[PDB]
RNA sequence: AACUAAUCCUAGCCCUAGCCCUACAAAUAUAAUUAUACUAUUAUAUAAAUCAAAACAUUUAUAAAAGUAUUGGAGA
């Protein structure tokens, strides 16, 4: 069934600092004499900063990067998940 | 008490508590206090306060006079051992 | 648990907050103890409400809901004693006012002047107006129980004033148990045998 | 918080034949010994309270309060009358529609008697012709006539909280003189049930 | 006396019994050691009478007049105990330096946790007490896995706590 | 709004602290 | 004294003295029919009958002839809104017979107009 | 316009980022939670298999050079 009440009114500012300053320095490499590569500006998980791969590759790279810092429970779960993923992609 | 052989109970007088009841005749303190009486700000007693109130004056006078030595530490109130007292501070061997 | 005008734990409070209630909690902006400036007996001006612009004296403060109650202001009319036999009697009941809905009043000039907390020479915290800086003294509020300490008369089992004020403690190198022994002359020559604590 | 007190401090006794009746005003001049000290107390907080001019202010509240009944302006009527007065006026009017109008006052309103932490009650004498017609939930007429003026003389008591800075004059109660005629009867006919008895008992 | 177990006959039938404020800790400290012991019984006697009256009220399904009296007595009794304890504690520290009246030490349980073990007095020494030796104060090798779980659980608790705060924060933004 | 200062790489020699455990071994080798 | 540690006794050891008593007792009207001298008391479960004898004789100076005590099991059938059993605290009932021929009796504590309905009486119109 | 029902938003969660960690009394391993003696007091071998090789047997993962070479029922 459907709502019988109106949702709260929402107004979004498209000129906020985050949106206004979005994309600045995206040309750092070409405009910065190539001292800093644009890949250096990527913020995210360490094992996938400036790198891309399939789900299996991402998990494997994650294991290598933080394997020494991973929990035993997480490490055991990752190994079990990897085994299932390995069989599916490499045999089916 | 203690249960001896033959499954016979033997009450021990020493282990049976004796209720020490204070004498309330002439005692002016009662269960309640006046609302007229101002409330008392809590100042818990501490070892430093107890030492300062009682022990410090004795040592202060003695130290100036020069009659201070290790052997007379008990004179100012030190107890080398708690044995011999009915109530032993540590280990606690007495009930409330 | 939603705080209401009814005192917590009261029969009315139980109806307001039954054990099985899981209603959406009401969010009230936290106010620090230093930040809070409204106290019972404080003359304040209602910024908004039914009696907005009418200055009143605080009589109850539910800090959990940031509610200030002014006697004889923001007062609605309700029926007390409603029963089968009788319809009920109309009475004037005050409604809660949020903290932002009132402001403190400068004594000399009656206005809703913003205030800042600052200490005095005595050290007691006093609210000081941001503009036309002045000390708003803490108001005097009657005791809720209605018992005036001076007027109180000792009843049975109540110590007299002098008895309570008497000090009999004498610092000495003896515990209370030892002190009681000296007064009552308890002497014990028996000694416990060695016990290995462990 | 109570802004009104039920009852009247001292009940003024209306004299028979006052409707026929300067004159009565002088009787107040004679009786200000009993009331002037009270009038001074109202004057102390106000200083503009005069028995001569109060009825005009009092009359407006009385007429205005009656108008609110037709529109059911409970909030407006709340301010006009005291907490005690309000429930009586509207409680029995629930789920009913009333058309009330005020015909020209037969005689001018005059203050009659006043009394007074401090609550001041002022008795006002009002004779006015009015029209009343009340209908059922279905709209059927149950009481009064749509356009028939009824001449009624009553004494109306207003009250104010002298101590409160915001205290104002609000209608508190009405004194009904015994010599006033009875109110019009209801259109419908009622039935009085007989005595109730147990099976063992017999009629008595 | 039997009469002491019950309220004043004059007070019987009264809505309440007039009583003053409870003893404060500082006033009790001012009182002497002997006075404190005397006062404790006085408070206890009143407490028993109030308790005696209250239980009869429960049987009669009636309210207790002036229930605050019992609270005042209990508050006074609680203040008395700590004041006496303070004096005893201070002297014990002075003469012996022990912060606890009962001997104790930190010991490791079979689960690998470190807990304060309160020593017990025995007529025999520990080495001659097989049952005391039978008690286990050593952690098994498998507890290492549990120790890692405990650290992970502590981190998990913090992570869950942040999620709980986040849900509360959502309404704060929505409400304000 | 005014844009933040552009990010800049730190220039000049940087000497890792040998005692620190975290510092990688290869950064402490003579080849480094 | 309850919820406290009592000193262990050895041969030749001191007599046990309780300077401060934590035991609290309540006099209760007998639920059953008992002799007048007999008195019912609710006492902590850790108190012994001998303790009551000394307690009454010393603190209250009451002479006691005989004592009979029972332990009342607290019903755990009661459950909360969550269906969790609630256990009533167990209490001990002591039947104490007075000595010297004394007798006890429980004190007597806690000794519009009908013709015109629907028109508010306020209206004078 | 009626019944049975339906209606709702926070109860909370998920992943990265960041960050290692060093968070009452009384009773208790005896029969755990029994205030004092008994009776001495004590975990763990490659991880395997399943699974893949369409069965099954050696065998079967758990920065660039580079999926190059070798190895392998030269097959997964």
């Amino acid at each position: 069934f459907v709502r019988l009440t109106l949702p709260p009114p929402k107004v979004v500012d498209r000129w906020n600092e985050k949106r206004a300053l979005f994309g600045v320095y995206d040309n750092i490499g070409i405009l910065g004499n190539f001292e800093k590569h644009p890949k250096e500006l990527i913020k995210g998980p360490v094992w996938l900063r400036g790198w891309r791969g399939n789900e299996l590759q991402r998990c494997v790279r994650k294991k290598k990067f933080v394997g020494n810092r991973m929990f035993i429970e997480d490490l055991h779960n990752l190994n079990k998940r990897i085994s299932y993923l390995y069989k599916h992609f490499n045999r089916h | 008490g203690i249960y001896t052989s033959d499954r016979k109970f033997v009450q021990i007088k020493e282990m049976v508590p004796e209720f020490v009841v204070p004498d309330l005749t002439g005692f002016k303190l009662k269960p309640y206090v006046n609302y007229r009486a101002p409330a008392g700000i809590d100042t818990p007693l501490t070892a430093k306060a107890l030492f300062q109130e009682t022990v410090a004056p004795a040592i202060e006078k003695d130290f100036k006079e020069g009659t201070f030595d290790a052997n007379n530490l008990e004179k100012y109130g030190f107890e080398p051992t708690q044995e011999g007292k009915l109530f032993q501070l540590y280990p606690k061997n007495f009930p409330r | 648990y939603r705080y209401g005008m009814s005192r917590p734990g009261s029969i009315a409070d139980k109806r307001k907050n039954p054990p099985w209630s899981r209603r959406r909690p009401v969010v009230v902006e936290p106010i620090s103890d230093e930040d809070w400036h409204l106290f019972c007996g404080d003359m304040v001006e209602i910024l908004e409400g039914k009696d907005a612009g009418k200055q009143g004296k605080v009589v109850q403060v539910v800090r959990q809901r940031n509610w200030v109650v002014l006697e004889g202001l923001n007062t609605h009319y309700r029926y007390i004693g409603r029963t089968k036999d009788h319809r009920g009697t109309m009475i004037a009941s005050e409604a809660p006012l949020l903290h932002h809905q009132v402001k403190l009043v400068d004594p000399v000039d009656r206005k809703p002047t913003e205030i800042q907390w600052r200490f005095t020479e005595a050290g007691e915290r006093v609210r000081v107006s941001t503009r036309s800086g002045r000390i708003i003294p803490k108001p005097e509020f009657p005791r809720a129980d209605g018992i005036v300490p001076e007027t109180w008369t000792d009843g049975p089992k109540d110590t007299s004033v002098e008895d309570a004020l008497e000090r009999t403690y004498v610092p000495r190198l003896k515990t209370l148990e030892e002190d009681v022994m000296e007064a009552m002359g308890i002497q014990e020559t028996r000694r416990f045998k060695k016990v290995y604590w462990y | 918080h109570l802004a009104c007190t039920a009852g009247i401090f001292d009940p003024y006794v209306p004299p028979e034949g006052d409707a026929r009746m300067l004159t009565q005003r002088t009787e107040r001049l004679r009786k200000n010994a009993a009331s002037q000290l009270a009038i001074r107390k109202i004057r102390e907080f106000d200083a503009n309270f005069k028995t001569k001019d109060f009825p005009e202010k009092a009359k407006d509240i009385f007429i205005e309060a009656h108008l609110c009944l037709n529109n059911s302006d409970h909030d407006r009527l709340h301010t006009l009358v005291t907490e005690h007065c309000f429930p009586d006026m509207v409680w029995d009017l629930k789920y009913k529609t009333v058309r009330w109008g005020f015909v020209e006052s037969l005689e001018p309103a005059q203050v009659v008697h006043v009394r007074c932490n401090m609550y001041g009650q002022v008795t006002v004498r009002l004779h006015t012709r009015q029209t009343l017609a009340i209908y059922d939930r279905f709209g059927r007429l149950m009481y009064g006539q749509e356009d028939v003026p009824k001449d009624v003389l009553e004494y109306v008591v207003f009250e104010r909280h002298l101590m409160n800075p915001y205290g104002s004059w609000r209608m508190h109660a009405k004194i009904v003189p015994a010599w006033a005629p009875p109110k019009q009867p209801i259109l419908k006919t009622l039935m009085i049930p007989g005595p109730q008895l147990k099976p063992w008992e017999e009629y008595e | 006396g039997l009469e002491e177990f019950f309220d004043d006959p004059k007070n019987w039938g009264e809505e309440k019994v007039k009583s003053g404020a409870s003893w404060t800790c500082q006033q009790l400290r001012n009182k002497s050691n002997e006075d404190l012991h005397k006062l404790w019984y006085v408070l206890l006697k009143e407490r028993n009478m109030l308790l005696t009256l209250e239980q009869e009220a429960k049987r009669q399904r009636l309210p207790m007049p002036s229930p605050e009296r019992l609270e005042k007595v209990v508050d006074s009794m609680d203040n008395v105990d700590k004041v006496v304890q303070e004096r005893e504690d201070a002297l014990r520290l002075l003469q012996t330096g022990q912060e606890k009246p009962r001997p104790g030490a930190w010991r490791r349980d079979i689960f690998g946790r470190i807990v304060w073990h309160k020593f017990k007095q025995w007529p025999i020494p520990w080495y001659l007490n097989k049952r005391y030796n039978r008690r286990r104060f050593f952690a098994m090798p498998y507890v290492d896995r549990f120790i890692r779980l405990r650290i992970e659980k502590h981190a998990r608790i913090e992570a869950r706590k942040r999620s709980l705060q986040k849900k509360k924060e959502k309404i704060l933004h929505a409400k304000f | 709004y005014r844009a933040p200062p552009p990010p800049r790489r730190r220039p000049g020699p940087h000497s890792p602290d040998p005692e620190n455990l975290l510092t990688p071994r290869w950064q402490l080798t003579p080849r480094y | 004294a309850r919820n406290v540690l009592y000193p262990l006794y050895q041969l030749g050891g001191p007599q046990l003295r309780v300077f401060r008593t934590n035991f609290f007792i309540q006099l209760v009207r007998p639920g059953t029919a008992q002799p007048e001298d007999t008195v019912q008391f609710r006492i902590p479960m850790e108190m012994t009958r001998v303790d009551l004898r000394n307690y009454l004789e010393q603190i209250y100076n009451v002479p006691v002839a005989a004592v009979r005590t029972r332990v009342q099991h607290g019903s755990n059938r009661r459950r909360d809104h969550k269906n969790v059993r609630i256990k009533k605290p167990d209490y001990k009932v002591a039947y104490v017979q007075l000595a010297h021929g004394q007798t006890f009796t429980f004190p007597d504590l806690f000794p519009s107009d009908l013709r015109c309905p629907g028109i508010p009486s306020w209206f004078g119109l």
